[PDB]
């Protein structure tokens, strides 16, 4: 049965990515639960230096039960390790593998009428590089790291000199993990682009390609430019750490800010790489359940292309307090505001698609509508942040954390859930139970809002990012945020229950198209699941 | 001195303003907040209306349109107009922030793992500033009876734990303070929310910020770039005082 892992079929590779992204997602979400346990109340109660004296297993277990402050020596290194771990897993080993590696590999060839990807053996290799990258990232958490403990306490973006002076080799492992992720993504992108250009079915013209396939195509191009730049940035960290270079060390004439320019040159595209496939999925879902063709097909394609392109010229909005000149700050502010227009516009198109439709509120549609709301709430705080004068106050506070969890983290996640409920019958031959779909949606929707909305208040009140502990006054909204996270976690465990139920005993799917005629792309003309060899 | 620059329990707004730059931030944010709350309510009411009005039970046959030129014109221009209006108010504020005026008082701040060093080059005064409760003051970064005792002795209370430092940066009211910020080891970030200022403390670079404090009191900030194990434990206390009290403070540091 472990002939799953040696398969080169785009459908099998897609399923492997979805399950793996899901499992890594579970691990990273569990890190957020522990994080929110410690942030639930001021004073440190869980992350005690005393737990280090115990074994690896025994220490782990004591750390899940609160201690009195008087018996708990605060261990800031563990906080920093956990949040670094949370961030890296999500940005490299969860959502892109799920969306691009998972749904991208499964569905893009189906959508364009291609039998398989241009280079199936390379596709299989991309999966194994993802797995190897994940393995190294996780290994780094248990490798000798900063402050004579395990793991790297350095932030998902690895700013030097902190990243370059962190002791042990945990950080070098993290850097190798990111190289492997980049390689996986680049192979994926090469496959996606080659297939999309060369292997469309006869009659499948550029203007007839479904929006999801377009979203994967644009995403693939962002990856080819962004990921090699990141490869440079982190290799330069690796050489500062191990091979005597001083790219980012002032003693040798280096500039730590140089790293930031290079990192964020990857870093901004990265967030659009995350969200573009979600845009694709939202378009398919809304068109289906509104029973109405997508409003402005060509503007949707062009908006995506434009966003993709402009996403390469805004990076320094992540650097407004880093020591940028007034001219630089002003330019990046204007460039950021411009890209806001096509991005924010797409919300109007999705609403226009619903408008005058015949709307069914099945689970996938609920996720899509949740996406529109959360992406809007997140997008508008982006507008606030773009204004450098106001970012002066918000930068490196929880207001930014609230922003990107709304716009990016929940955007991607609601996109993922929309896809899973939309397509699980197609992929598996079994249908999810509708009442459980909806219960998942409402628990998650309420949970996510309780988690992140109060973080805007923490940020306005000046709570910094990356803090194990905080002044008493921040207690109320931290407590509410943590209750939200615990409810979101419950909803995710319920989801995993729903998926287990669906795949083992869900109602048999009998129809090729178990939705309606307005799901009008090619996968809905095939059986459920599709034939081994399609087209 | 009144404790002014601090978070308050259950707060949802900004910390109080104590500079003209902070006031400008509060106004600009308040202006953008109205717009974005309107946009968000608008989008939300549209979604909810569309779902009610065009539910499959209420609208049985779906329309097929994919264009509406007047609407697509309007919904493109309006966002462009909104952003220009914001930029028009926002850029002058940015210019006011980043154009460093002539200093009445000059302080050079250096971030270290994990404390701040302050130097007043005109006064030949220099000192380090540690969290009350850090290992420097005999603690291990948590509340304890000893820590509460030290807070009280320094003129604070239990409530200022994590904010209060053993020594403060002291400046006179209604004077232009220019702060030169750098880092010694890794990147730190120096900030006071009540003044509307924040500047990364980057090794190898000296960057400047300014503020003019418009009232006397105590104002706190916290290190705003992750810098390792005690990032959460290296805050900033600024004491804004009368010209005379500032002079008195200076003379106390003068060696005869
Ligand atoms: C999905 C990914 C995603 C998206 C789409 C966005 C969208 C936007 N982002 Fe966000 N951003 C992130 C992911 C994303 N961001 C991440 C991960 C970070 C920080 C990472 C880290 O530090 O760890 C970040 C941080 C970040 C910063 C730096 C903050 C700081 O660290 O101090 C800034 C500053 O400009 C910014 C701005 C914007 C803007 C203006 C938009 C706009 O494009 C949004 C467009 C606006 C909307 C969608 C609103 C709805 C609009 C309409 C309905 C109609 C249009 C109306 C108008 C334009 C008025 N973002
Ligand atoms: C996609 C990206 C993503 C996602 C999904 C999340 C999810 C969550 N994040 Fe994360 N977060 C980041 C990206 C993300 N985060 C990043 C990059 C940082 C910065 C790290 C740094 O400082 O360096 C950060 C930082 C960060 C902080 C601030 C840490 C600090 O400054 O000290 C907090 C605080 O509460 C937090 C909380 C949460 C919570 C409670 C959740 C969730 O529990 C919310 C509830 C959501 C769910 C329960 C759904 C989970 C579903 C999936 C993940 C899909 C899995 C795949 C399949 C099913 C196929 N995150
Ligand atoms: C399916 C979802 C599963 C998610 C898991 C959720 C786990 C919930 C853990 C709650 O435990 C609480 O933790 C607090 C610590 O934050 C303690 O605070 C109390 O005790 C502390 C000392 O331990 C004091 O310092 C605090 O001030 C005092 O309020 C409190 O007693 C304890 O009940
Ligand atoms: C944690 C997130 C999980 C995401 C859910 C993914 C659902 C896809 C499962 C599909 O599995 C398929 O099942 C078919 C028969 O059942 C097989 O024949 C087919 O080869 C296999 O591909
Ligand atoms: C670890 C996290 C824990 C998460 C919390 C889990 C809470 C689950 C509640 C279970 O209650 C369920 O409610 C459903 C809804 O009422 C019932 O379906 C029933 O009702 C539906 C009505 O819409 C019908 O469609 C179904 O056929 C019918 O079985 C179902 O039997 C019942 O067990
Ligand atoms: C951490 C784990 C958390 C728990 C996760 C579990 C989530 C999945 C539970 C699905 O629940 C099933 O839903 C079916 C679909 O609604 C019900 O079929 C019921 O309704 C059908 C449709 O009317 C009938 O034909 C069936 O006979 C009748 O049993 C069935 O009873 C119920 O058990
Ligand atoms: C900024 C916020 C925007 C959020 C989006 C929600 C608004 C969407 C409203 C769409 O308006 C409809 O557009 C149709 C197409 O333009 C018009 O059909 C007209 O034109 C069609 C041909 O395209 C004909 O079939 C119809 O009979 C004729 O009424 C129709 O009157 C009009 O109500
Ligand atoms: O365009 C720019 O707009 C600025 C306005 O946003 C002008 O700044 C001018 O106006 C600002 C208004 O507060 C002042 O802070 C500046 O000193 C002054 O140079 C500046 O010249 C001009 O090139
Ligand atoms: C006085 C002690 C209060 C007991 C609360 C214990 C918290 C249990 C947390 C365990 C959850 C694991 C994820
Ligand atoms: C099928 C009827 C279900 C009850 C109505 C639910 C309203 C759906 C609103 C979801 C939008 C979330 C922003
Ligand atoms: C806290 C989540 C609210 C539960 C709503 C469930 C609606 C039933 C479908
Ligand atoms: C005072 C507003 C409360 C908001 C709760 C978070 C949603
Ligand atoms: C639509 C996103 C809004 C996020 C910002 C919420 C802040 C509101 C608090 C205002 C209270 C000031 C006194
Ligand atoms: C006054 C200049 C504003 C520019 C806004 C960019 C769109
Ligand atoms: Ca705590
Ligand atoms: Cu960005
Ligand atoms: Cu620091
Ligand atoms: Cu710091
Ligand atoms: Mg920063």
């Amino acid at each position: 049965f472990t002939r799953w892992f040696m398969s080169t079929n785009h459908k099998d590779i897609g399923v492997l990515y979805l399950f793996t992204g899901g499992l890594v997602g579970l691990i990273s979400v569990a890190f957020t639960v522990y994080m929110r346990m410690e942030l639930m109340a001021p004073g440190v109660q869980f992350m005690c230096a005393e737990h280090l004296e115990s074994g690896l297993v025994k220490g782990f277990f004591q750390s899940l039960w609160p201690s009195a402050v008087e018996n708990c020596t605060p261990n800031g290194h563990l906080w920093n390790v956990m949040i670094t771990g949370h961030g890296i897993l999500m940005m490299f080993f969860v959502v892109i593998p799920a969306l691009f590696g998972g749904f991208g590999n499964y569905f893009m060839p189906l959508h364009i009428g291609a039998p398989d990807m241009a280079f199936p053996r390379m596709n299989n290799l991309s999966y194994w590089l993802y797995v190897a990258g994940t393995s190294l990232a996780v290994a780094s958490l248990f490798a000798p790291g900063g402050n004579g403990q395990l793991g790297s306490g350095i932030g998902w973006v690895l700013y030097p000199p902190l990243s370059t002076s962190e002791s042990g080799y945990s950080t070098d492992l993290a850097i190798f993990a990111v190289h492997l992720s980049g390689a996986s993504s680049i192979l994926g992108a090469i496959n996606m682009i080659t297939t999309f250009l060369n292997m469309r079915a006869p009659g499948m013209t550029m203007h007839k390609v479904p929006l999801f396939a377009w979203s994967i195509f644009v995403t693939a191009w962002l990856i080819l430019l962004a990921l090699p730049v990141l490869a440079g940035a982190i290799t330069m960290l690796l050489t500062d750490r191990n091979f005597g270079t001083t790219f980012f060390q002032p003693s040798g004439g280096g500039d730590p800010v140089l790293y930031q320019h290079i990192l964020w040159f990857f870093g901004h595209p990265e967030v659009y790489i995350i969200v573009l496939p979600a845009f694709g999925i939202v378009s398919h879902v809304i068109a289906t359940f509104a029973k109405k063709p997508i409003f402005g097909y060509l503007p949707m394609v062009y908006a995506m292309v434009a966003i993709g392109v402009l996403g390469f010229v805004v990076w320094a909005h992540h650097m407004y307090t880093a020591g940028l000149s007034l001219t630089q700050q002003s330019y990046f502010m204007m460039a950021t505001m411009v890209i806001a227009v096509p991005t924010g516009i797409k919300i109007f198109s999705w609403i226009a698609t619903m408008w005058g439709g015949s709307i069914e509120l099945k689970t996938p549609m609920l996720w899509a509508l949740g996406f529109l709301f959360l992406f809007t709430v997140g997008g508008v705080t982006g507008i606030v942040l773009s204004q450098a004068s106001v970012d002066r106050y918000y930068h490196d506070t929880y207001y930014v954390v609230a922003h990107f969890h709304y716009v990016m983290s929940l955007g991607a996640v609601f996109g993922i859930f929309a896809g899973i409920y939309f397509w699980i019958g197609k992929m598996s031959g079994r249908q999810y139970p509708e009442w459980a779909g909806k219960l998942h949606f409402w628990m998650m929707f309420v949970g996510a809002n309780l988690t992140f909305f109060p973080q805007h208040f923490l940020g306005r009140q000046g709570m910094p990012r990356r803090y194990i502990d905080y002044p008493e006054a921040f207690a109320t909204w931290n407590f509410v945020s943590s209750l939200g996270a615990f409810l979101s976690f419950a909803s995710f465990l319920f989801f995993l229950g729903v998926i287990f139920y669906t795949l083992t005993r869900g109602a048999r799917v009998t129809a090729n198209n178990y939705w309606n005629e307005h799901a009008d792309t090619l996968e809905w003309t095939l059986t459920s699941p599709p034939p081994e060899h399609t087209f | 001195l009144e404790i002014i620059g601090r978070p308050q329990p259950g707060g949802t707004g900004f910390q109080p303003s104590a500079s003209p730059v902070a006031t400008q931030i509060h106004w600009l944010d308040g202006f953008i907040l109205v717009i974005i709350a309107a946009i968000t309510i608008f989008v939300t009411l549209l979604i909810l209306y569309a779902v009610w009005r065009f539910h499959e039970k209420r609208n049985k046959v779906p329309a097929r349109f994919t264009h509406n030129s007047p609407l697509e014109i309007a919904w493109t221009i309006v966002p462009i107009v909104i952003l220009v209006a914001i930029g028009a108010f926002s850029l002058p504020v940015l210019f006011n922030q980043q154009e460093i005026p002539e200093a009445d008082v000059t302080v050079k701040v250096t971030g270290y793992q994990w404390y701040w060093g302050y130097e007043y080059p005109d006064e030949e005064i220099s000192f380090e500033s540690y969290m009350i409760g850090s290992p420097a003051t005999g603690g291990d970064n948590r509340m304890s009876p000893e820590v509460e005792q030290q807070l009280i002795e320094a003129g604070y209370s239990r409530d200022e734990f994590l904010l209060a430092t053993d020594t403060a940066m002291v400046v006179p009211v209604n004077k232009t303070v220019v702060v030169q910020v750098t880092g010694a080891d890794v990147i730190h970030s120096w900030t006071v929310p009540a003044f509307g200022v924040k500047q990364d403390a980057v090794p190898g670079r000296l960057a400047q910020l300014w503020f003019r404090a418009e009232r006397e009191g105590i104002f706190f900030g916290q290190c705003s770039e992750l810098c390792g194990i005690s990032h959460a434990y290296m805050p900033i206390t600024v004491k804004v005082v009368s010209e005379e009290a500032y002079a008195a403070w200076l003379e106390q540091h003068h060696h005869h």
